[PDB]
């Protein structure tokens, strides 16, 4: 996330929303809630 | 504790012991050379 | 509520009860039934027609005595009604059947038709926030901190073996006999008019209580003090009087465990404590053997651990230690636990609304209980 | 770029694991899962479910075991990832899994499905940087450090032989049969029952694995040793029971030369091995001779090796010299040798990272298989 924080650039920006992508691939190793991940798809939204 | 609750009702094992007992009492050696001449 | 849900010691013999966090059953009564023997025509004396208290147990000859449980369970509903209008007596409340939650206790295999006759008595009648009823094993190993253990009890109603591992439960492994000390207060009787004595009177039968508490015992050797030569001490009866004792004060208990005497075929509490003991997994054994507890009011007797120790050496296996517990508080214990339950906010399955109940019944409190 | 990998000697029976270069496995533990048979309504005792080792056998009673792998196809692979997950505990691991090297286990003649769901596991659920894992009986040489040899592994009912000249297995005569000590206890609980005894539980049945363990050998002439009599030294219960024998401490453990006996077409691991052997070159058996590579645990018997020159003697070549290589430490023969191989860097042409699984992954499976 500190990527975002200090995102400057379009393809700093995107691929680093690329490596956010796959690290948010651990929800298969954490089993949190829908609803709570759907509030962080959308607080990603926000923050984008 | 319960002093006084001992006081109160007579429940209580007095002059007797709550715990009761039963007493104490007194390799792979390798090399099995078939040898055939 | 903020405050104490009502604990209630539900005694076989004597019932008792109290609150959460306290260690005294402020009310403690056996499970009887007073109204009077005689009719009243002096204008000016006492009346009522159903008395409990000190007063009960006073005029015992002045006051029909009429026990209403049976094995542990009453029958006599509306006794139970007059008795919780006891229980909410001035002497003991002042409150009312909503302002706390209510546990009860109970023993296991029973109907399940008791605990519906319960319930719907305690919400017909009251309008109970919560009620839960349980076992006091579970209290008991509270009282005495452990998790797993052996208990049995040993009250006026019946007498039950419950082996326990953590709480979870063996219901193929429990054992339970309906045995009474009021029966040996009968065999009592038939000793005294054996040693020729006139007794059949129901006030007769407390004295007898007075008597069993007091002047019995327990002797440990079994067939070598069946022999012994007696001597029929003599005890000062209270109105004044005065009666022999013989060899009877420590015959009559070993009817419990030589139940076959009297013809009730069963193997002996010991034994069948064993059986409970066989009905279970190997190595898990050899814990129990020093996880012994005692309980019930039927145990207070001078000679009682010892001769039960030379039982279980009898039924000992092969060589194994044996450690055996004997509380204080045979019976009191249990009401603690119940206390510390009641002392508990994780009671939440145990609190159920009068709504659900009259949405469902006593089910919804078999699914909690089973 | 890696870490340290961990070299898991996956025994039929007993997983072990520990990291590269050392002597031991760090971890020793077997492969069943228990689960509580009663339940409790009771709060304030145990938790978890599911337990593996210590747990598990602290407190057998409730906890149903299961063994979920037979023959390497195991059937609870997500609880294999549990267990994996068990060997992350704390008092196993505090590691991370995506960020070190590792390395397993493989027998031969299995099906390829089972490393695809492996792989599926260690990099769909992990991300382990790199991971490749090979025949089993190269780590035993390794532990030999002898170019030739005839191993014959020994798990709880897994059995295979394998000729390796200077590293180069024989496709062509590699056997394997589906037994070991597994049926071998489930044959003497058979004896059992032929005595009348039974001991079907999970745990039960363990412990009559222990026993056997503890008390079982092989015979000379095993129709000429049945005219004898059977003394039968009980031995005594960790519940204090007698034990008697018969002819289980010799008989039972020769139930692998009589499949046909025990309904199987099949002949004897010394008689298919043979066989295979004369499948070989005409010039290796003489090197084999002496390369006889004894592995598995299961072999632990008195006269292991000497009844199995006896079988020597009874498939006799034309009068050649043979040697046999029996060490102690034959389970922990392959761990030891997984370390040697973990402590080279020609792991580095003999792995496979992840970033090949995530090009072709089942393609990386099929083509970089050995
Ligand atoms: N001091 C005593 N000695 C022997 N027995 C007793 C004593 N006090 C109470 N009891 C026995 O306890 C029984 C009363 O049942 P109890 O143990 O009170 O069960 P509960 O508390 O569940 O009513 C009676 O049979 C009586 O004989
Ligand atoms: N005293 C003994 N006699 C025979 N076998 C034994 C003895 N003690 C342990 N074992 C065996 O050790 C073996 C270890 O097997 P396992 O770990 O499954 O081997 P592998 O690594 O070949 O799979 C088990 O099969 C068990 O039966």
């Amino acid at each position: 996330l500190n990527d975002l924080l200090s995102a400057t650039e379009l393809d700093k920006i995107r691929q680093a929303l690329v490596a956010i992508f796959t690290h948010l691939r651990k929800i298969r190793n954490t089993k949190y809630p829908i609803q709570r991940a759907l509030r962080l798809v959308e607080a990603i939204s926000r923050d984008l | 504790m319960a002093d006084p609750k001992y006081a109160d009702l007579p429940g209580i094992a007095r002059n007797e012991p709550d715990v009761y007992e039963t007493s104490d009492l007194p390799s792979t050696s390798v090399e099995h050379i078939i040898v055939n001449p | 509520i903020a405050n104490q849900p009502v604990v209630i010691d539900n005694g076989s013999g004597v019932i008792k009860a109290g609150f959460a966090g306290d260690q005294i059953p402020k009310y403690c009564f056996p499970n009887y039934v007073g109204r009077p023997k005689h009719v009243r025509v002096m204008a000016g004396a006492l009346e009522g027609d159903i008395f409990i208290g000190p007063k009960a147990e006073e005029h015992r000859g002045l006051l029909s005595i009429r026990y209403p449980m049976e094995h542990g369970i009453v029958k006599d509903w509306n006794d139970m009604e007059r008795i919780w209008q006891y229980v909410y007596s001035k002497d003991q409340l002042q409150t009312f059947s909503e302002e706390h939650p209510v546990l009860l206790t109970e023993a296991p295999l029973n109907p399940r038709k008791n605990r519906e006759r319960a319930a719907e008595v305690f919400f017909e009648t009251f309008n109970v926030p919560a009620l839960f009823i349980s076992m006091q094993a579970v209290l008991s190993l509270y009282a005495t901190g452990r998790t797993t253990g052996v208990v049995l009890d040993s009250g006026d109603g019946v007498t039950h073996a419950v082996p326990i591992y953590e709480g979870f439960a063996m219901p193929h492994s429990i054992m339970r006999i309906d045995i009474a000390g009021r029966d040996v207060s009968r065999f009592l009787r038939l000793y005294l008019r054996k040693e020729g004595y006139d007794f059949h009177s129901s006030s007769e039968f407390e004295i007898v209580k007075a008597i069993k508490e007091r002047a019995c015992y327990l002797s440990i050797n079994p067939q070598k003090d069946e022999t012994l030569e007696t001597e029929k001490a003599q005890y000062y009866l209270p109105d004044g009087s005065t009666i022999e004792i013989g060899p009877s004060r420590f015959r009559a208990p070993e009817l419990l465990f030589r139940p076959d005497l009297i013809g009730e075929e069963s193997e002996g509490i010991h034994e069948v404590l064993v059986f409970a003991i066989q009905k279970s997994d190997m190595d898990l054994r050899r814990t129990l053997f020093s996880n012994i507890v005692l309980s019930g009011g039927s145990t207070l007797f001078k000679g009682f651990g010892d001769r039960l120790l030379s039982e279980v050496k009898k039924l000992a296996p092969k060589d194994v230690k044996i450690r055996i517990s004997a509380p204080q508080e045979r019976l009191y214990s249990t009401w603690i636990g119940g206390s510390i339950l009641a002392s508990l906010d994780t009671f939440k399955k145990m609190w159920v609304s009068k709504k659900e109940y009259e949405e469902d019944g006593a089910r919804s409190i078999h699914r909690k209980t089973f």
